[PDB]
RNA sequence: AUUGAAAAAAAUAAUAUAUAUUAUAUAUAUUAAUUAUAAAUUGAAAUAUGUUUAAUUGAAUAUAUUUUAGUAAUAGAUAAAAAUAUGUACAGUAAAAUUGUAAGGAAAACAAUAAUAACUUUCUC
C-alpha cells in the first residue's frame, strides 16, 4: 500500500448516494425486513397484546394526569462547563467537565401529552459463574431463557481476567435475551401473574433501585425460575436451574415515574424511597 | 365505490388482463393464479389461507379513503395541489401498483402506464431516484462531468440515449459506457422522460452533447468541443423520443460530428445536458429562440456562457467515453475530417 | 364565583377488549403466514425414548408423505425432515377436569340491567346521575369549609352518600377540568377516580341532587347526556 | 464416545439450533404479493388513525389539566397548593389488575376490609 | 480441567439468506386460582394448565379481600397429615382453652 | 403435456434455446432452490394381499421397497469476548467514570447516562 491517509473528495451535488442499490450484489437483502420478498421476513402483528391494550386505554391518561405539573419548565443537566475568556490560553482549549460528574446527563422535560411514560424493552441477564469450570451450563441457560421467554437467546462471553475468582477470558459464561413489544408484555404478565406470587418471602422491589434516568432492574434465584411453567411442566429436564437479572427499560425521565407505571402493571415495591 | 368508476378516470388506472382481474378480486379462493403458466406449477402453488377476505376488506377501506381524498381533488384549484391530491388518490390503487410494477417504466404502453396521470408520473419519479438517478449521479461525478462542464445538477427528468442507426443492435447506453467508434458513428437518439409538473403546450427542450476533452496545445490544456446541438425541441409525457422524425434542420443549430479521439489523446467524455428555455406568460404558443451561429464557437465552446446567454436551466444528463481504435480513421474519412494526430505515449 | 366539586366513577374493563372485525381477520391471516413460516416441533426433545407419553403423542400425530421411485406426486416430490413437509405448516394435535372458560356475557348483559358493576366487562363505565331536571349529568358537590381538597372531599362525599359501601381510589389531587357558568356565578371543578370493590346505592331519602344513578358507557352518555355536556366533558372518558 | 450428560446438552442445543426444523421460503404470486402489499398499507393506516385518535384524547385533556389549573389558581390558592402538591411517591391499586381473555367466577367483589 | 464439547466448523449463512427464528408454540390455555383464563405462547406440549397459587390468591397482590385461602401442592410429602393423624381434636374449644397461662 | 380447470401475454433479474454487432445485446419460453452433503439390524413414518371388518371404508397384524433420526451453537454485511497481522468493496465508533441489578463484594455480567433549530414521507385537528 503506497499510503495509509484516509481523505474524502467533496462532491459537486447534493444527490444522496447508497451504493447498496447500485451495487448487484445482495439481491435479497435490498428488501426491507418486513417486506414479504425479504427471507429475513417474520409476521409481527399476530395477535392482541393485553398489556400494551391495558396501558393504552388506562394508565396514559391517570400517568399524565399524575405527573402533571402546573407552568414547569425544562431542567438542564449536567453540561461540560467552557472556559470564560480571561486567558488568551483558553481560545482552543477543551471544555471543561462536569462539575460533579465526567458524564454529561440528559435534560428533564415536563411529562406532556407527547412523552408519557412506557415500557421501551426487557434484559435479561444470565451469568453462570460455575460456567468457568464446565461450558455446557451456558448452553443449559440459554434454553432456561429461551423457554421462559421465547426470543432467541446470545451468548455472553468473558472479558476480564480475575484470577481470585478464576474467570479467564474468552469463555462463554452465560446468556442474554432482550424483549421488545408483545414478546416483553407476555413475559412481564408471566411474571407479576405466576412467578413473583409463588416467591417464598416476596415482598417486592426496592425502591431505591434503578439507573437514575428510568429504568428498574431486579433478580431471580433458582428455585424462583422453577415457578416458570416451561420448567414446572418438564421438571426431569431440568436438574439444575439458574437465576438471572431483569432489566426493564421504560420512557421515564426519572426514576419514580418508571416505579409508578411498573406499579400499574402491578409490580410490588417495599423499600423506603429515594 | 369510486375506483370502480371510469367516466373520468383514466382508463390505465386498471388491469387490462380480464383473467388477473378475476383472481385479484375473486370471491372465493376457486381460480388459479394467470402468472404461473404452467399446469403442473398452477397445482404445486397454494396461496396463503385466509387471503381474499382480507384482501376484499382492505379494498374497501382504501377505497374510502381514495373517495375522499376524490371529493378533496375535485374543489381543490391550485395545479400543484390538484395534482398532489390525485398521486395520493390513486397511489394505494392495487390495479395501479400491479400496473407500474410489472408493466415496462420506459417504453411504456400507454394503456397501461400513462405519464398522463399523476399516479404513474409519481410512482416512475419513485422508481427512477430509487437506482437511474443515483447511478447518473455517481457517473457523473466520479468522472469529473460535473465541475468539467456546468456547476452542478440537479436532476428532474430521465434522460437515456442510443445509437439505432450505427449498427442496427438496440441498446440504452449505461452512463459511462465507453462505445466503439463504429456503435457512436453515425447519430444518438434521446429520451426523455419528465416526471414534473410542465405546460406541454408551451415548453420547449434543447439537447446539447460536447465534449470537454479535446487537446489544445497552444496552452498545453485541453478545451471543450460541441459534438451535438438541437434546440427549440417540444415533448410529451408518452411521445418524448427524440429522433430525426420529430425535429427539422431549424431546430439543428450543429449537425452531429462523431466522437473521434486521437491516438495517445487519452480517454475522452462525452456528456449530453438537456435544458428547458424559460417559459414566459402573457404569450400564446410556445417562445422560440433564435441562435447566434455567427457567434457559437463549434471548436472553441463554452457551455456556461452559452446557457448563461440564453437562459436555460438543466434538468437531465447523460455520458459517455471514447477512446481511440482502428475504426477511427475510417470514421474521419466518412465524415470528411483531417486525418488525426498521433500524441507521444508518456506524459512528458 | 362560588366552587363545586363534581367527580366521575370509571370502572376499569375486566376482559381483555374485543376486536373488530378487521382486526379478527388481519390477526388470523397473520397467524396462518406463521405457521407456514414456523419451525418443525422438537418433540424428540419434549418427549424421552420409549415412554408412554411419546407413544400416545405419536399415536395423536399422523406422519406425512414419504417419496417413492417409481411414483409421481403432482404436488411436488416430498422433502421431509424431522417428520415434517417443508412446503406445508405442519399441525401438532394434543383436580384435572378440562378447562371451561366463562361466558364473556352476563346476566346483567342479557337483563339490560343499568345498575350492575357487570353490565359491559371489556368496556368502561362511568358513574352518571339525574338531577331534578331531566338532565343526566356527573355527580357534583358544593363545599365552603374548604379545609379539604377536592379529592378528599369528593371521596368523603361519596363513602357517606354510598353509606359505606363504595372503595374508591384518587388518581391524583389535580382536577382534570372545570365547568364554568354565568346564571348562577359557579365553577365547577371535576376530579378523576376509580371504583374498587362494593356498590353505590344511592341511600340519601331527602332529595338531594341525585335522584337516580346509572354506569353508562362513552356511547350511552352520548345518548343520555346533552349535547353541549357531552362536548364539554367527552375527551375525559375512554372509548374502550 | 460421548457423556450422557453430553447428549442431554447436544439435544438442548438442538432445540436451540435451525438446522433441519425451518420449512421453504415463502414464494408468492404477483397477484398475491400485491394483495399482500395492500393488506399492510390498509393495517398501517388504521395503526396510524388509531395512534392520533389517543394523541388528540391527550393533548384535549392536558388543555383542560392546564385550563382547571389557571382557573383554580385564579380562584383559591389553598386548593390550588393542595392540587399541585406532587405525587412523587404515587402506587396504582394492586386489584386494578390488567384485563384477562376470559372472566373469573366472582365478576365483581361487593365487601371490602 | 474444563469441560467443553467441540466447535464444529460452522456453516456459512450468507446475506440476504438469514431467516429469522419462529420456535414451535402452541396457542395454550392457562387457569388462574380464580375462574379467570389467559391464552399464551408455550413451547411446552400442553394446550390447557391450571394454576393453585398464583397471583389471584396472594395476600400482596389482593389486600382489600377479606377471607383468602391458601394451598399448596397435594399428594406430595407429608403435607395435612399433622391434621389427619389427630381427629379427637377439631375446629374455638382450642381457642377458649388457650386463654392464659397465669405463670410469672 | 398428463395432472382438481373454463384464446395469449406486455416489469427488474435468473435459467434454457437461438442469432445480431469488430456493441457481455435482443427474441421466445419458464419463474427452480435458497441450511443441504457418505456411514444407522435396534426410534418414527409412507407404500399390497389375506384380515377382522359396513360400496366402501376402517383400524389392526405379516413381509418388500423407500423416507426420516448422525439430532452441533453464527439466522446479523454480525461491529471493541477469543480465533486469518498481506488485497479490495461496504459499513460502524471506541474508553473511562456514574447509577442500578440473584449469588456479586474494590474487582465476573447486563442495562442506562449530550442537543433537535432546520429538511423529507406518513397520520391527524
Amino acid at each position: 500500500p503506497k499510503s495509509a491517509c484516509s481523505l474524502v473528495k467533496p462532491v459537486h451535488h447534493l444527490v444522496k448516494i447508497d451504493k447498496s442499490k447500485l451495487s448487484p450484489r445482495f439481491p435479497e437483502l435490498k428488501y426491507d425486513k418486513s417486506d414479504i420478498r425479504s427471507p429475513g421476513f417474520k409476521p409481527k402483528d399476530t395477535h392482541a397484546d393485553r398489556l400494551n391494550d391495558h396501558y393504552l386505554n388506562t394508565l396514559q391518561s391517570d400517568l399524565l394526569l399524575i405527573n402533571y405539573s402546573h407552568n414547569a419548565a425544562v431542567v438542564k443537566g449536567l453540561k461540560q462547563r467552557a472556559w470564560s475568556g480571561d486567558s488568551p490560553y483558553h481560545l482552543n482549549r477543551p471544555p471543561k467537565n462536569p462539575r460533579g460528574s465526567k458524564a454529561q446527563l440528559p435534560d428533564i422535560h415536563p411529562i406532556k401529552w407527547s412523552n408519557i411514560p412506557g415500557l421501551e424493552s426487557v434484559v435479561i441477564n444470565c451469568f453462570v459463574r460455575e460456567a468457568r469450570e464446565n461450558q455446557l451450563l451456558a448452553i443449559t441457560a440459554a434454553l432456561q431463557l429461551q423457554q421462559i421467554t421465547g426470543c432467541k437467546p446470545h451468548p455472553i462471553f468473558s472479558k476480564n481476567d480475575v484470577p481470585t475468582w478464576k474467570l479467564r477470558k474468552g469463555h462463554q459464561m452465560g446468556a442474554k435475551v432482550e424483549l421488545k413489544g408483545k414478546e416483553m408484555s407476555q413475559f412481564l404478565s408471566t411474571l407479576t401473574e405466576i412467578v413473583l406470587p409463588r416467591i417464598r418471602e416476596y415482598k417486592g422491589i426496592s425502591n431505591q433501585s434503578g439507573n437514575r434516568f428510568g429504568g428498574i432492574s431486579f433478580g431471580l434465584t433458582a428455585e424462583d425460575i422453577k415457578f416458570f411453567p416451561e420448567i414446572d411442566a418438564n421438571q426431569d429436564s431440568w436438574p439444575k436451574t439458574f437465576g438471572m437479572h431483569i432489566n426493564i427499560n421504560t420512557s421515564a425521565q426519572l426514576d419514580y415515574q418508571a416505579r409508578t407505571l411498573l406499579s400499574g402493571f402491578q409490580f410490588p415495591f417495599f423499600g423506603e424511597e429515594k | 365505490h369510486i375506483w370502480s368508476d371510469f367516466t373520468t378516470r383514466p382508463s390505465s388506472l386498471s388491469i387490462q388482463s380480464s383473467k388477473v382481474k378475476n383472481y385479484l378480486f375473486q370471491k372465493k379462493a376457486s381460480l388459479d393464479p394467470p402468472s404461473i403458466s404452467r399446469r403442473s406449477n398452477r397445482i404445486k402453488y397454494s396461496p396463503p389461507e385466509h387471503i381474499d377476505e382480507i384482501f376484499r376488506m382492505s379494498y374497501d377501506f382504501l377505497e374510502q379513503r381514495s373517495s375522499k381524498f376524490y371529493e378533496l381533488a375535485n374543489k381543490t384549484k391550485n395545479p400543484l395541489k390538484k395534482d398532489a391530491l390525485l398521486i395520493k388518490a390513486e397511489i394505494n390503487n392495487p390495479e395501479v401498483q400491479y400496473n407500474f410494477q410489472f408493466n415496462n417504466k420506459l417504453n411504456n404502453v400507454k394503456d397501461i402506464i400513462d405519464y398522463d396521470v399523476p399516479v404513474y408520473r409519481h410512482l416512475g419519479k419513485q422508481h427512477w431516484e430509487s437506482y437511474g438517478q443515483m447511478l447518473l449521479m455517481q457517473r457523473l461525478e466520479t468522472l469529473a462531468a460535473i465541475p468539467d462542464t456546468l456547476p452542478t445538477l440537479v436532476p428532474r427528468a430521465e434522460v437515456n440515449i442510443k445509437f439505432p442507426f450505427s449498427t442496427g443492435v438496440n441498446k440504452w447506453i449505461e452512463p459511462g459506457e465507453f462505445l466503439s467508434s463504429n456503435v457512436t458513428s453515425m447519430r444518438p437518439i434521446f429520451k426523455i422522460q419528465e416526471y414534473e409538473l410542465v405546460n406541454v403546450e408551451k415548453q420547449l427542450y434543447t439537447v446539447l452533447i460536447v465534449n470537454p476533452d479535446v487537446p489544445d496545445l497552444s496552452n498545453d490544456s485541453f478545451k471543450t468541443a460541441l459534438c451535438y446541438g438541437l434546440v427549440n425541441i417540444n415533448l410529451t409525457y408518452n411521445d418524448n423520443l427524440i429522433d430525426p422524425r420529430k425535429f427539422h434542420s431549424s431546430n439543428i443549430i450543429a449537425d452531429y460530428l462523431p466522437p473521434v479521439p486521437e491516438k495517445n489523446a487519452g480517454k475522452q467524455r462525452f456528456v449530453v445536458w438537456v435544458f428547458r428555455q424559460p417559459l414566459i406568460e402573457d404569450k400564446q404558443g410556445p417562445n422560440m429562440l433564435e441562435i447566434d451561429r455567427k457567434e457559437l464557437s463549434r471548436d472553441d465552446f463554452d457551455i456556461r456562457q452559452f446557457t448563461k446567454k440564453y437562459n436555460l436551466t438543466a434538468i437531465g444528463a447523460h455520458i459517455w467515453r471514447s477512446e481511440w481504435d482502428a475504426k477511427v480513421a475510417a470514421v474521419r474519412e466518412k465524415y470528411g475530417l483531417p486525418p488525426g494526430r498521433v500524441f507521444s505515449r508518456v506524459r512528458r | 364565583p362560588k366552587i363545586k366539586v363534581g367527580v366521575l366513577l370509571s370502572r376499569i374493563p375486566i376482559i381483555k377488549s374485543e376486536l373488530n372485525e378487521l382486526e379478527k381477520k388481519y390477526y388470523e391471516y397473520q397467524s396462518e403466514l406463521e405457521k407456514r413460516l414456523m419451525w418443525t416441533f422438537p418433540a424428540y426433545f419434549y418427549f424421552k425414548k420409549g415412554t408412554v407419553a411419546e407413544h400416545k403423542f405419536l399415536s395423536l400425530q399422523k406422519g406425512p408423505i414419504s417419496k417413492k421411485n417409481g411414483i409421481w406426486f403432482p404436488r411436488g416430490i416430498p422433502d421431509i425432515k424431522h417428520g415434517r413437509e417443508r412446503s406445508t405448516k405442519q399441525e401438532v394435535k394434543l383436580v384435572n377436569r378440562p378447562v371451561i372458560p366463562n361466558d364473556r356475557i352476563t346476566e346483567a348483559d342479557r337483563s339490560n340491567d343499568m345498575k350492575s358493576l357487570e353490565r359491559q366487562l371489556s368496556r368502561t363505565l362511568y358513574l352518571l346521575v339525574k338531577d331534578k331536571s331531566g338532565t343526566w349529568k356527573f355527580p357534583n358537590f358544593d363545599l365552603s369549609d374548604e379545609s379539604k381538597p377536592l379529592h378528599v372531599h369528593a371521596e368523603n362525599e361519596l363513602k357517606l352518600l354510598s353509606g359505606d359501601q363504595i372503595y374508591t381510589w384518587s388518581v391524583s389531587a389535580t382536577p382534570i377540568g372545570v365547568l364554568q357558568d354565568e346564571r348562577n356565578r359557579t365553577a365547577e371543578f371535576i376530579v378523576k377516580s376509580h371504583i374498587l370493590a362494593g356498590k353505590f346505592d344511592l341511600v340519601a331519602s331527602k332529595n338531594d341532587a341525585f335522584e337516580d344513578f346509572a354506569w353508562l358507557t362513552k356511547g350511552e352518555i352520548s345518548e343520555y347526556v346533552p349535547k353541549d355536556y357531552f362536548n364539554k366533558t367527552e375527551f375525559l372518558l375512554a372509548d374502550n | 464416545s460421548l457423556s450422557p450428560l453430553a447428549q442431554r446438552v447436544v439435544t438442548q442445543l438442538s432445540v436451540m439450533s435451525a438446522s433441519r426444523k425451518q420449512p421453504k421460503l415463502l414464494k408468492l404470486a404477483r397477484e398475491d404479493l400485491i394483495k399482500h402489499q395492500t393488506i399492510e398499507k390498509c393495517w398501517s393506516i388504521y395503526q396510524q388513525q388509531q395512534r392520533e385518535r389517543r394523541n388528540l384524547q391527550l393533548e384535549l385533556q392536558y388543555k383542560s389539566i392546564e385550563r382547571s389549573m389557571n382557573l383554580l389558581q385564579e380562584l383559591s390558592p389553598r386548593l390550588f397548593e393542595a392540587a399541585n402538591a406532587s405525587e412523587k411517591g404515587k402506587r396504582f391499586p394492586m386489584e386494578m389488575k390488567v384485563p384477562t381473555d376470559f372472566p373469573p367466577n366472582t365478576l365483581w367483589h361487593y365487601n371490602f376490609r | 480441567t474444563r469441560i467443553t464439547l467441540p466447535r464444529r466448523p460452522a456453516k456459512k449463512i450468507q446475506l440476504g439468506k438469514s431467516r429469522p427464528a419462529i420456535y414451535h408454540q402452541f396457542n395454550v390455555k392457562m387457569e388462574l386460582s380464580d375462574g379467570s383464563v389467559v391464552i399464551r405462547r408455550s413451547q411446552y406440549p400442553k394446550g390447557e394448565i391450571r394454576l393453585i397459587q398464583d397471583q389471584r390468591n396472594n395476600p400482596l397482590w389482593n389486600p382489600s379481600r377479606d377471607d383468602l385461602v391458601v394451598v399448596d401442592a397435594n399428594s406430595g410429602g407429608s403435607l395435612d397429615r399433622f391434621n389427619k393423624r389427630y381427629s379427637s381434636l377439631f375446629s374455638t374449644v382450642e381457642l377458649s382453652e388457650e386463654n392464659k397461662k397465669k405463670t410469672q
